């Protein structure tokens, strides 16, 4: 049970690091979503004008 | 230039202004605060699941605090980014508030070339980065870290200059001389409390037995003549963290002693 | 009329641009919700561990 606790202590930190790496991708996807759409919004404003 | 039949610049229309006001940024605040809360609670369950038999805690606290500071910098720069986006949209709305009317003469003037209505394109491609300063270090989650190192030697000691924020690692943790028991109850406390003005740790039950009975009661310790109220006390999780870590170490050493007694018998 | 004909051409190309930018925004919102659901997945994985 001690070895099981030990080998499970290295898996939780692995998933924590994986979450943090995917957490860094959150900024990427939100910055690519807020961008590449205001230009198109100005384009549709030009369309309605 | 005549590359595009539509003019390179165009004023704003109320029909377009409706949708322009309809613009909104994604709710990053709630997801960021909930991921911050899950990060701090997983840090708590990490520091709870630790054991003195595990050697090599320095590298793990180093990498978790590096991840913590990285996510804090990311959250702060995202906050600065959305603030700058709000400022940019306010600039766009105030520049379009002075836009001319819509007719054929204005269309012709803007088609032949008239830098009068600046679009959001050029202001967004080369938008100035906010470069936020004054790193957020007042968060209790930033106070949670660094309490795990330098505790396996003497948990019941606190150096007086530990509250010095001069060091970059959230504190200056060193060995000193402090009491682990509450003098009012004469028993090792499990629910500690300490205020910023008194700077004295006390048991919650003891401090509530000593506080009730008088509307203005000073602290039992000396060197603080000012009165301390209920609102002055703050919940410092570092103290209870240290007490429960010491309790875990005591249970671990008792288990080790029992196992050794098993071996010798 | 020699001006209105290119105006019709431009309104056609602008509505085409609007439709393709709307489908690209739909794709970016899909990737955003995918990031959100993978965040929830790693959260529940951490809870299970």
């Amino acid at each position: 049970i001690d070895d099981q606790i030990q080998q499970l202590l290295l898996k939780q930190r692995h998933l924590l690091s994986k979450m943090a790496s995917s957490m860094k991708s959150l900024k990427n996807c939100q910055k690519e979503l807020i961008s590449t759409q205001i230009l198109q919004f100005e384009a549709q404003n030009m369309d309605v004008s | 230039l005549n590359d595009n039949p539509i003019p390179k610049s165009v004023p704003l229309h109320p029909k377009s202004g409706k949708y322009f006001h309809n613009l909104h940024a994604r709710d990053l605040s709630n997801i960021y605060q909930q991921c911050y809360k899950q990060i701090d609670e997983t840090i708590n369950q990490l520091v709870d699941s630790t054991s003195p038999s595990t050697i090599g805690i320095e590298e793990q606290v180093a990498d978790i605090t590096s991840t913590y500071k990285l996510l804090s910098t990311y959250e702060s720069e995202s906050n600065s980014f959305d603030e700058h986006i709000k400022d940019l949209k306010k600039n766009f709305k105030q520049s379009s508030d002075a836009c001319p009317q819509i007719d054929l003469s204005t269309w012709d003037k803007y088609r032949t070339g008239e830098l009068t209505a600046p679009k959001l394109s050029e202001l967004y491609l080369n938008m100035p980065t906010p470069e936020p300063a004054t790193m957020v270090n007042n968060t209790d989650t930033l106070k949670i870290l660094k309490v795990l190192p330098y505790i396996w030697n003497d948990p019941t000691c606190v150096i007086p200059d530990l509250q010095n924020p001069a060091d970059e690692d959230d504190l200056q943790i060193e060995g000193g001389k402090i009491e682990l028991t509450c003098p009012i109850t004469c028993k090792p406390y499990e629910a500690p409390l300490i205020s910023r003005k008194c700077n004295h740790v006390f048991d919650r039950d003891g401090i509530q037995n000593y506080l009730q009975g008088y509307t203005t009661r000073d602290c039992p310790q000396a060197a603080c003549s000012q009165v301390v109220s209920m609102r002055d006390f703050v919940r410092d999780p570092i103290m209870e963290l240290r007490c429960k870590i010491a309790k875990m170490k005591e249970s671990q050493e008792q288990d080790k002693r029992s196992s050794q007694a098993i071996d010798v018998l | 009329l020699k001006d209105k004909k290119p105006f019709a051409n431009t309104k056609k190309t602008l509505e085409n641009q609007v439709e393709e930018l709307t489908e690209k925004c739909s794709l970016k919102t899909d990737e955003f919700l995918k990031a959100k659901e993978k965040i929830n997945e790693i959260f529940e994985k951490l809870n299970t561990i």
